[PDB]
């Protein structure tokens, strides 16, 4: 409730769903998702969003295009079935998110920014085209934002990350525990990324 | 404006005319109407010349609204975007003169029985083309030709029993390739060649296991990274990795990447 700003944004939210969060506290990533919502126009109009919850190969539950209104799109937000898998490769979340949810370029104006919600760290085997990804999305002008969570959140690949663009920053938290306390000042960084919207 | 809403997202200006029971196009609507929503309408039938008024038409929708015929008249310049994705249409029309501008063409889930020979002629910008749900059986040989841009492809949910062996040359930007759930059994040789393809749904086809399915092997297990599959759960869908889904017809789903081909030529 603090500080909350609407702008022009195709937000993208990716949940780890591994094992490395209980259900418990996949529940408080939810919560952490359904707030970071409220704090922002939803609607086709303004901000379009996404959630994905991965592991193996991605879950879309919410598409940009998506037309529903704001208080079904949180609800269906929250309703995610918990995963719980052992792997989540990110490499193949954001494959997916490179190819088939940036793969054209509707709103050409506005920002992109895919919220990578790591909490584990993907078997090396998958990695071999990571940075190709993050490459091919940062060549569409779509800002990745990991945000590590937890001792099993892979650092090297969040760093990769801060370094393949300056908007690439990152965020650390000991558990999900800490999003409530960084939520503010993390859509705060987006709102100083995209550009101001009309009410 | 009357009948739609208008609203300027942006530097698109937007009319939405959806979901309230028309059955024709509404009068004088914003001339710098980019974008026009006619979705959910009943119209049954619909002539894109009655839109050359709006010159800066970049996207159009008429998805559910029964059409069953589409009259394609003069010319829109700047259309980009076309869905007519759940209608009724019994045919594919030939966008090619009139919508020069075209990127995006989706007429999934319509009642398509077959695809005119030259039918995607003139479509050069031509990038997303989906024909999923439909009754296509088979397909004219240089389909794709017309469009060397394209970067995905949906067939799947069709009847199609065999796809033309050079249906993906000239496609080097080609990224998704979606084909699950049709009749298909064998894959012609060299019929992927030698681009990238990150996506591919072959699942859901009676892929018959004999010595004509091996260019298809060798080139699955040489990209079991590049075969998802597709699954929908009317409030989530899933693309997961899985080669091991592309199974063999009878083979009690004996995954066709590992069909030994025991007895099969040696070249």
């Amino acid at each position: 409730h603090d500080f909350y700003c609407s702008r022009l944004l195709d937000l993208v939210f990716l949940l780890d769903g591994s094992s490395r969060l209980s259900e418990a506290e996949f529940e408080v990533l939810k919560a952490f998702v359904v707030d970071m919502m409220e704090q922002l126009r939803i609607s086709q109009k303004w901000v379009r969003v996404a959630v994905v919850e991965y592991h193996d190969g991605s879950h879309a539950y919410i598409g940009l295009k998506d037309r529903k209104r704001p208080s079904e799109l949180r609800r269906i937000a929250s309703q995610v079935k918990y995963a719980g898998s052992q792997v989540a490769s990110t490499s193949e979340v954001l494959k997916y998110t490179l190819f088939q949810i940036f793969s054209k370029i509707d709103r050409p104006e506005a920002s992109r920014i895919a919220l990578l919600l790591m909490a584990s760290q993907e078997p090396q085997r998958m990695s071999r085209n990571f940075v190709r990804y993050v490459q091919g999305l940062k060549k569409k002008k779509v800002i990745v934002i990991p945000v590590g969570i937890g001792p099993h959140a892979n650092l090297k690949q969040i760093r990769l990350i801060e370094k393949q663009a300056p908007e690439n920053k990152a965020f650390v938290l000991s558990s999900v525990d800490e999003l409530e306390q960084q939520r503010d000042e993390i859509v705060s960084y987006l709102c100083d990324l995209a550009p101001e919207a009309p009410p | 404006h009357p009948i739609c809403e208008v609203s300027k997202v942006a530097s698109h200006l937007e009319v939405n005319c959806d979901k309230r029971q028309l059955t024709a196009l509404p009068p004088d609507l914003p001339k710098d109407t980019t974008i026009l929503h006619l979705s959910e309408n009943l119209l049954y039938t619909f002539s894109l010349a009655t839109l050359m008024p709006y010159t800066r038409l970049t996207q159009l929708n008429l998805d559910r609204c029964e059409l069953t015929k589409l009259q394609v008249d003069g010319t829109l310049p700047v259309l980009g975007t076309l869905d007519l994705s759940h209608n009724q249409l019994q045919s594919l029309p030939l966008l090619g003169q009139t919508l020069p501008a075209l990127t995006v063409l989706d007429v999934s889930f319509n009642r398509l029985t077959s695809l005119p020979l030259g039918a995607l002629r003139g479509l050069g910008e031509l990038q997303e083309l989906y024909l999923k749900g439909n009754e296509l059986k088979t397909l004219p040989p240089g389909l794709l030709t017309p469009t060397p841009k394209l970067e995905k492809l949906s067939l799947a949910n069709n009847q199609l029993t065999e796809l033309p062996a050079g249906l993906l040359n000239g496609l080097e930007n080609l990224d998704t390739l979606l084909l699950q759930e049709n009749s298909l059994y064998t894959i012609p040789k060299g019929f992927f060649g030698s681009h990238l393809l990150p996506f591919a749904f072959l699942h859901g086809n009676p892929w018959l296991c004999n010595c004509e399915i091996l260019y298809f092997r060798r080139w699955l297990q040489d990209n079991a990274e590049n075969v998802y599959v597709w699954k929908q759960g009317v409030d989530v869908k899933a693309v997961t990795s899985n080669v091991a889904s592309v199974q063999c017809d009878n083979s009690d789903k004996f995954p066709v990447y590992k069909y030994p081909g025991k007895g099969c030529p040696t070249l």
